[PDB]
C-alpha cells in the first residue's frame, strides 16, 4: 500500500495506490500545456489503462477516491472535453471509472446524485466509439475479482434503464430532461443498447427484461428473437433457451393487461416455432386462444411430409389435448383433404379415442358403490341423483338403471333431473344412448325432457370425426314448439360440443336466443347454452345475445329469476377475450338505469381480466356504497336492488379468480383469504349479502387453484352450518375433490357430520347429500379441474356451468341442472403405433424446487411411482418421465399436462 | 424475471388483504344490532 | 344560528379513507399498467372528448380565493 518508488514493477503499482505519477502529474500538465504532446498521451493511453486493471484487486474506497480526484476535475476544468477534439474524446476511457468511484465506492451525498446525471451524457457520447461497449465487457466478464465492481457495473447498466423507462410516464422525453440529459434514440445510443444487450444475454440475465418492456413495443422483444434463436442448440441446449424466453411473457404476463400482452406473447409463440421443439410451440398458442396460431404448428407437421410418416400422427396428438375442442375443429378435415389415412387419423384427432383410454385406467379402477339407500318423498329424489354423481366419466352401472321401480318413483322436476343422471353415468361415452330412449317414448313430457339433458352429457365424448354428433339428434327437438323440449334441447348441444363454435351447432343457435317478449322462466337456457359455446375461443361479442337481454328488461321485471340468469350469461359470453370486451362496456352502459348496472359490474371483470388491481379496488368500493348513502343521511325498487347487490358479490370474486391463474403462483395463498375477509364481510355488509358470499367463496377456490386444501374450506364450513343456505357446502365440495383421497379423506366426514347429524327439513338435507357424493370418485377415477391441465394458468370451458350455479338460492330447478359437471381430464399413458395402453414409469415431485420458472420445469430426481397412474392433482402436480433409462425418449414433453406421453422407442 | 414473477402476484395480494381488513374490522358488527348485540351485553354482565 | 346533530358522519368518514387507501396498494400493478393506458387515450378519446390530450393535466386553478365577508 505504502509508497516504495521505481525499484521494481511490483512497487509502481504500490505506489500509485496512493497517488499515480503516470495518470495524475504527467499527464495533467502534458494536457494543459503543449499541443505536441497529444502524441505522447496516445501512446500513454495503453500504459494507464494496465494501471487500472492491476490495482482493480484493491477494493478500499481510499485509495481510489484520492488518486484519481484530480483526473475527475480536469474533465471541465483544464481540458474542457475539447481543447483537442478527438483526443480527449478517446481518453474517456480511463476518466469514467474516475467518476463512478465517487457514485459507488465513496458516498457523498451531494456528489453522488449529481455525477449520475454526468455519466448518463458520457455513456451516450463514448457508446458512438462503440468502446463503451468494452468498457463494460471487462467488468461484466471480470478480469479481477473485488467487491467493489459487484456495486458498480450495475451503475453504469441503470442510466440506459432510466431514460427509457421515463419517456412513457413523462411525454416530453428525450434529453430535454434534465434527469438523464441524454436521448431517448437516434442511431448512437440504440446500436449501444443491442451490443450491451449481447454481453449481458450471455453471463447475466438482468437488463435484458427492463429493456423491452421500456420501450414497450413488441419490436424489442423481435430483435430477441433473432439473437436467441443462433443460441438455441451449440451455446447451450434447447431447454435453457426455453426457460430463458417463457418469462419474458409470465413476469410481465400479469404485467400485460390485454393490448400489450397479445404482442407481446406473438413473440414468445414466434421464438418456440423457431427452435427445434413444435411442442413448445403448440403450448403458447393455446394461450392467445387465437385460431391463426393454432393452424400454423399443425399444418408444419401435416403440410410438407407427404408421407404418413411421426408427422400426421403427432399432428392428430396435438390438437386432441383440448378438451375443449376447439384445435379439434380447426384440425379435421385436412386429414381427409391429404388422404393417407382417413380412419386412424380423424378417431385420433377426436375425442373418441379418449373414451378408450379410459376403459383401461378403469379396467383399474373398478367400482365400489357408497350411494344413498334412502327411498320415499324428497330423499327418494336425493338418491338417485347421488348415484349418477358417484359413477361421473365413463362408468358401467347398467343393471341398476334398468331397475325402473326407483326411476318411476321420481316426480315433477324430479323426473326430469332423474333421467338426466342417467346420463352422467355414461358421461363421455357412445354407449347409453339405448336406457334414455326407452323413457322418451312414454309417459308425461317431463321424461321427454330430462332424456335430452342425459344426451347432452353423453354426446360430451364423441361429437367430431361426423360419428354421432349432439347436433344430429337434437336438431329435432328444437324444431318441435313445445318450451321444455326444446330448452332441454339446446343446453346440451351446447355441453356437447363445449368450445367448439362449428358452422352446423353455431347457426342453428343463431336466429334463436331472441324472443323474451313472452314471459318464459325457463328461457334463461336461450342465452346461457350460447354464452357456454362461445367460451374456449376468442369472441365476436355476439349481436344477438345483446340484443336479447335488453329487450328482455323492457318486457318483464316480474321473474326476477330470469333476469338474474342472464346478467350471468352477458359475462360468461365475453370469457375468452379481454381486448373486445373494454368496447361493450360502455355499449352496455348508453342505456342507463339502475337494472343496467348490475350487468356493467360482471363484464368490467372480464375487460379488464390479466391485470384486475385497478378492477378489484372498484369491486369493494361497491361493497359500501349501499349503506353508504343510509349511512349518510342522519349526521319496483325490489328487483332492481336485488339484482344490483348480487351482482357485485359475483363480480368480486370473478375478478379475482381469472387474476390469480394467469399470472405468479405464489399469491394465490393469499387470494382465497381476499376473500376470507371478504366473507366475514358480507357475512358483515348486508344481512341480505351474506347468503351470496357463502355461495360464491367455494368457487373462489376451485376457479383459483389454491395450494392449500386441508385447512380453509373445513374450518370455513363448520360457520356455515348454522347459517342459512346448504348450497354453501356443494360449492366448497367442488375445489375440495383434488387428488381423490388425500384432501377428500376430511372432507368427506366434516360434511356428512352435518348433515347427518341433524335432520330439520328433507329440503336442507338433500343439498347436503349431493355435495359428498360429487368430492370422491372411487379408486381414484378422474380428477377435475377449473385449470385446462395443459396449462396451469389456463382456464376450461366444460366447468363454466358449474361456476354459474352459486349465484342464486337453491330451487328444485337448479337440481336439474346441476345434474351436469364435465370437466375430465385424462390419465396419460406412453403410446406406440399399436396404441400402447401403458405407462413404464414416472417421477411424481409435490413441490417443484427450481426457481428458475414459476410453474417449476419438472426437475430430474424425483420420487418414482409404478405404471398406469392418474396424473396426480396438488401435492404430485409436477411430473417428469422416468423411461430414459429404458432405451425412450419423448416426443411430447410432459411436466404435469394433461396431455398422454408418446415415446419413441429406439 | 424469474424472481420477479413470483413477487409482482404474492406482494399486491398480500397489500390488498391488509388494506380489506381495516375497512372489514368496523362492518363485522354491522348484520347484528340487536341480533346478537344484545346477547353480547347479557353475557357481561354475568362475568363482571 | 343554528344547533344540530350530525351522526351521519361516521359512514362519511369510514369510506373516504378506504378509497385512498386502496390506490397505494396499487403503485406496483399499476407502473405496468400505464404504459399500455396510453395508447389506448391517444387512440380514442382523453376522457370524454379527443381535445387536451397533450397535457396530462392543462387545466389547473382555483375558481375563487377570495372572501373577507364584513369589513
Amino acid at each position: 500500500m505504502v509508497d516504495e518508488s521505481d525499484k521494481k514493477q511490483q512497487t509502481i503499482d504500490e505506489q500509485s495506490q496512493i497517488s499515480p505519477e503516470k495518470q495524475t502529474p504527467n499527464k495533467k500538465d502534458k494536457k494543459k500545456e503543449e499541443e505536441e504532446q497529444l502524441s505522447e498521451e496516445d501512446a500513454k493511453l495503453k500504459t494507464d489503462l494496465e494501471l487500472l486493471v492491476e490495482r482493480l484487486k484493491e477494493d478500499d474506497s481510499s485509495l481510489y477516491e484520492a488518486s484519481l480526484n484530480a483526473l475527475k476535475e480536469s474533465i471541465k476544468n483544464s481540458t474542457s472535453s475539447m481543447t483537442a477534439v478527438p483526443k480527449p474524446l478517446k481518453f474517456l476511457r480511463p476518466t469514467y471509472p474516475d467518476l463512478c468511484s465517487i457514485y459507488d465506492k465513496w458516498t457523498d451525498p451531494n456528489l453522488k446524485s449529481s455525477l449520475a446525471d454526468v455519466l448518463s451524457i458520457l455513456a451516450m457520447t463514448y457508446s458512438e466509439n462503440g468502446k463503451h461497449d468494452s468498457l463494460r465487457y471487462r467488468l461484466l466478464s471480470d478480469v479481477s475479482d473485488f467487491e467493489g465492481w459487484g456495486h458498480e457495473y450495475i451503475r453504469h447498466l441503470a442510466l440506459e434503464i432510466g431514460e427509457v423507462y421515463n419517456d412513457q410516464v413523462e411525454k416530453d422525453a428525450e434529453d430535454e430532461t434534465s434527469s438523464d440529459g441524454s436521448k431517448s434514440d437516434g442511431s448512437a445510443a440504440t446500436s449501444g443498447f443491442e451490443f450491451s444487450k449481447e454481453d449481458t444475454l450471455r453471463l447475466c440475465l438482468d437488463i435484458v427484461p427492463y429493456f423491452l418492456k421500456h420501450n414497450g413495443e413488441e419490436d424489442a422483444v423481435d430483435l430477441l428473437l433473432e439473437i436467441e434463436s443462433i443460441d438455441k442448440l451449440p451455446q447451450f441446449v434447447d431447454e435453457n433457451t426455453f426457460q430463458r424466453v417463457c418469462q419474458y411473457m409470465v413476469a410481465c404476463v400479469p404485467l400485460l393487461p390485454p393490448p400489450e400482452d397479445v404482442a407481446f406473447l406473438k413473440t414468445a409463440y414466434s421464438i418456440y416455432l423457431s427452435q427445434n421443439e413444435l411442442t413448445d410451440a403448440i403450448a403458447l398458442a393455446v394461450r392467445l386462444g387465437e385460431e391463426d396460431m393454432i393452424r400454423s404448428v399443425f399444418d408444419a407437421t401435416s403440410d410438407p411430409v407427404m408421407h404418413k410418416q411421426l408427422a400426421y400422427i403427432l399432428a392428430a396428438q396435438k390438437t386432441s389435448f383440448e378438451y375443449e375442442g376447439v384445435q379439434d375443429i380447426i384440425g379435421n378435415g385436412k386429414l381427409s383433404e391429404h388422404f393417407l389415412y382417413l380412419a386412424k387419423e380423424l378417431n385420433l384427432t377426436g375425442p373418441k379415442v379418449p373414451e378408450d383410454i379410459y376403459k383401461s385406467h378403469l379396467d383399474n379402477s373398478k367400482s365400489v358403490f357408497s350411494s344413498a339407500g334412502l327411498d320415499s318423498a324428497q330423499q327418494n329424489l336425493a338418491s338417485s341423483f347421488v348415484n349418477g354423481f358417484l359413477n361421473l366419466g365413463y362408468c358401467n352401472d347398467k343393471l341398476i338403471v334398468d331397475n325402473d321401480n326407483w326411476v318411476y318413483k321420481t316426480k315433477g322436476d324430479g323426473m326430469t333431473s332423474a333421467v338426466a343422471s342417467i346420463g352422467s353415468i355414461y358421461q363421455w361415452n357412445l354407449d347409453g344412448l339405448q336406457q334414455l330412449d326407452k323413457y322418451l317414448y312414454v309417459d308425461e313430457p317431463e321424461v321427454k325432457a330430462g332424456a335430452l339433458l342425459g344426451i347432452g352429457i353423453s354426446a360430451s365424448g364423441v361429437h367430431d370425426g361426423e360419428v354421432e354428433p349432439a347436433l344430429l339428434l337434437l336438431q329435432d327437438y328444437v324444431t318441435n314448439p313445445d318450451t321444455k323440449i326444446s330448452s332441454a334441447a339446446i343446453l346440451g348441444l351446447g355441453i356437447a360440443f363445449a368450445g367448439s363454435k362449428n358452422d352446423e351447432v353455431l347457426g342453428l343457435l343463431l336466429p334463436i336466443a331472441a324472443s323474451t317478449d313472452l314471459p318464459i322462466e325457463t328461457a334463461a337456457m336461450a342465452s346461457l347454452a350460447l354464452a357456454h359455446v362461445f367460451v374456449g375461443t376468442c369472441n365476436g361479442d355476439i349481436t344477438t345475445s345483446i340484443m336479447d337481454n335488453f329487450l328482455e328488461r323492457t318486457a318483464i321485471e316480474l321473474k326476477t329469476d330470469w333476469v338474474r340468469f342472464l346478467a350471468l350469461a352477458l359475462g360468461i359470453l365475453y370469457m375468452g377475450q379481454g381486448e373486445q370486451v373494454d368496447d361493450v362496456l360502455e355499449t352496455i352502459s348508453a342505456i342507463e338505469h339502475p337494472m343496467t348496472s348490475a350487468i356493467e359490474v360482471l363484464v368490467g371483470s372480464c375487460a379488464y381480466t390479466g391485470t384486475g388491481d385497478v378492477l378489484l379496488i372498484q369491486d369493494l368500493l361497491h361493497r359500501l356504497t349501499p349503506k353508504n348513502v343510509k349511512g349518510e343521511e342522519d349526521a319496483e325498487i325490489k328487483s332492481e336492488e336485488k339484482k344490483g347487490k348480487s351482482s357485485d358479490k359475483d363480480a368480486t370474486t370473478d375478478g379475482k379468480n381469472d387474476d390469480e391463474e394467469e399470472e405468479k403462483e405464489a399469491g394465490i395463498v393469499d387470494e382465497l383469504a381476499y376473500a376470507v375477509l371478504g366473507i366475514a364481510l358480507i357475512a358483515l355488509g348486508e344481512d341480505i349479502g351474506k347468503e351470496m358470499s357463502l355461495r360464491h367463496f367455494g368457487h373462489l377456490m376451485h376457479y383459483g387453484n389454491e395450494h392449500i386444501r386441508r385447512m380453509v374450506p373445513l374450518a370455513m364450513g363448520i360457520v356455515s352450518v348454522s347459517d342459512p343456505q346448504m348450497k354453501v357446502f356443494d360449492t366448497l365440495t367442488r375445489f375440495s375433490h383434488d387428488a381423490d383421497l388425500e384432501v377428500s379423506m376430511n372432507s368427506i366426514f366434516a360434511m356428512g357430520l352435518c348433515g347427518a347429524g341433524t335432520n330439520n327439513a328433507r329440503l336442507a338435507q338433500l343439498l347436503r347429500q349431493l355435495a359428498s357424493y360429487y368430492s370422491r370418485e372411487q379408486d381414484a377415477l378422474f380428477i377435475t379441474r377449473l385449470a385446462q391441465g395443459l396449462l396451469h394458468l389456463g382456464k376450461g370451458t366444460m366447468t363454466m356451468d358449474v361456476f354459474n350455479d352459486a349465484h342464486v338460492l337453491n330451487k328444485v330447478t337448479l337440481a336439474s341442472i346441476l345434474t351436469t359437471a364435465v370437466g375430465l381430464v385424462s390419465p396419460s399413458f406412453m403410446l406406440k403405433h399399436h396404441q400402447l395402453f401403458y405407462m413404464l414409469n414416472a417421477g411424481i415431485r409435490p413441490k417443484f424446487i427450481l426457481a428458475l420458472n414459476d410453474e417449476g420445469e419438472p426437475i430430474k430426481v424425483n420420487v418414482r411411482v409404478g405404471q398406469a397412474v392418474e396424473t396426480v392433482g396438488q401435492a404430485g402436480r409436477p411430473k417428469k418421465i422416468t423411461g430414459w433409462i429404458t432405451q425412450s425418449t419423448p416426443v411430447l414433453l410432459n411436466h404435469g399436462e394433461r396431455a398422454e406421453l408418446e415415446t419413441d422407442e429406439y | 424475471r424469474c424472481k420477479l414473477k413470483l413477487l409482482r402476484m404474492e406482494r399486491i395480494k398480500d397489500h390488498l388483504l391488509l388494506e380489506e381488513e381495516f375497512v372489514s374490522n368496523s362492518e363485522i358488527l354491522k348484520p347484528f344490532e340487536k341480533k346478537q348485540e344484545e346477547e353480547k351485553k347479557q353475557l357481561e354482565e354475568i362475568r363482571g | 344560528p343554528r344547533m344540530y346533530e350530525e351522526a351521519s358522519g361516521k359512514e362519511v368518514e369510514k369510506v373516504a379513507t378506504a378509497v385512498l387507501s386502496t390506490t397505494a396498494r396499487a403503485k406496483a400493478r399499476a407502473k405496468k399498467t400505464k404504459k399500455e393506458k396510453g395508447p389506448n387515450e391517444e387512440e380514442k378519446k382523453k376522457e370524454h372528448e379527443e381535445k387536451e390530450k397533450e397535457r396530462e393535466t392543462n387545466k389547473k386553478g382555483i375558481k375563487e380565493t377570495k372572501e373577507n365577508d364584513e369589513e
